[PDB]
Order: structure tokens, then C-alpha cells, then sequence
């Protein structure tokens, strides 16, 4: 249904954003460590 | 010039990781915006249902 | 020192474009947050309507 | 109405965010190209 | 080398403030995402209430 | 209630995001001023 499909998209987006934020923080941490090398 | 080459490599790495953080953050914003679009549609649909219920009541 | 001046100009450009990316991204976050505020109000209003319907039912 | 006004604001914000993201990506791409010059 | 040390200190400051802007922006995105989760739950709950009202009507 | 608790969290998040955006803009402004020193 229309509603189920929205739920599925929202939940997939949840996962995408979680992984994206983790990646961002990891890249930031890498740059900080390298700068202080 | 091993050390200077190394420190230059470090400078490049920091710069490139900055580009990546920026790309990640723009991408995250776009994903959040897609979620906003979905919530918005759900909200409009629910409003429609509610309007009919109010008419029926 | 034409080349060094040029490479310095390039360094400044990268720095300034970084400031712009940062400003764009902060601005985008703020805009998304304004959308959140609107959804929130719509959601609260719909809830109110639903509460009355539940009372009437 | 209250609801129509919310819809109008949401839709204007949609456009603003679209243009803002495009601008951000364009500025990022410019900085990358310049750095690799 | 007072001036060069100072200009180096300035370079470091700009770099560190950039790291902070990036951290702030990632943090802001995460906070907005927490708001999205809350709106989503409110929206699902309201939908449930509406579904029952439609069944009762 | 469930709903009141959501409202409270949303409002606390409102404040957190406001302060976070201000901080971000302040850090950006500081970096710009320093770069142009």
C-alpha cells in the first residue's frame, strides 16, 4: 500500500543517514589525527 | 626530502578528508530532506482522511 | 614570482570556497529545521482534530 | 487558511533547499578542482 | 621568527575552527534526525487513531 | 503521556539545534576573520 511503501522508504533512509553520519565523523576524526601528526 | 614529502602528503590527506566530510554532510542533508518529503506526504494524506471524518461527523 | 603568486591565489580560492560550502551547509540545516517546525505544527493540529473526533465518537 | 499557508511555506522551503544543496555541491566541486590544479 | 610563528598559529586556528564547524554541522544533522524520528512516531500514532475512527465510522 | 513526552523532546531538540547552529556560524566567522588576518 501507499502507507507501507512510505514506511519502507523512511526506514531505509534511517539506515542510510546512520551510516552517512558515521562516515562523516570517521572522516573528520581521520583528518584531525593526520593534522596533528 | 623524505620528511617534507611526507608532511606534504599529510597536508593533502587532511584536505581530501575535508572534501569527504563536506560530501558526507551534504549527502546527509539531502537524505534528511527526502525523509521530510515522506513525512510531508504522510501528513497531507492523514489530513485528508481527517477532513472526511470531520465531514462525516 | 608569477607561479607562486598563482599557487597562492589557488590556495586562497580553495579556502574561500570551503567557507562557502560551510555557509551553504549551515544554511541548508537551518532551512530543513524550518520545515521541521512546519511539520510539527501540522502534526499537532491534526492531533487536536483527531482528539475531538475521538471525543465525538 | 492556516493549512494552505503551511503548504505554501513548505513548498517554498523545498525550492530553497534544492538550490542550497546545488550551490553547496558546486562550491565543493570548485574547491576540489582548484586544489588539484 | 615571531611573525612566521604567529602566521603559523593563525593557520592552525583556521584549521581547528574548521574541524569545529564540521563537528557542529554533523551534530546538527544528528539532532534534526532525532526530530525526524519523533515526528515519524507521532505521524504513525495519529495514523493508527485515524484508522480506528475510519473503522468506527 | 506518550504525546506530552514527544512534545517535550521536540522542544528540547529545538533549543539544542538553535544553539548548535549559532555555534557553527560563530566558529565559521572566527575562521574567516583569522584567515583574513
Amino acid at each position: 500500500t501507499q502507507w507501507d511503501d512510505w514506511v519502507d522508504k523512511m526506514e531505509n533512509l534511517n539506515h542510510d543517514i546512520l551510516t552517512t553520519l558515521h562516515t562523516a565523523r570517521n572522516n573528520l576524526e581521520q583528518s584531525m589525527i593526520t593534522f596533528n601528526t | 626530502s623524505t620528511e617534507n614529502l611526507y608532511f606534504q602528503s599529510n597536508a593533502d590527506s587532511v584536505q581530501n578528508h575535508t572534501f569527504e566530510v563536506e560530501n558526507n554532510t551534504i549527502n546527509g542533508l539531502e537524505l534528511v530532506e527526502e525523509q521530510v518529503h515522506i513525512l510531508y506526504a504522510m501528513v497531507l494524506q492523514t489530513h485528508a482522511d481527517v477532513q472526511l471524518l470531520k465531514e462525516q461527523q
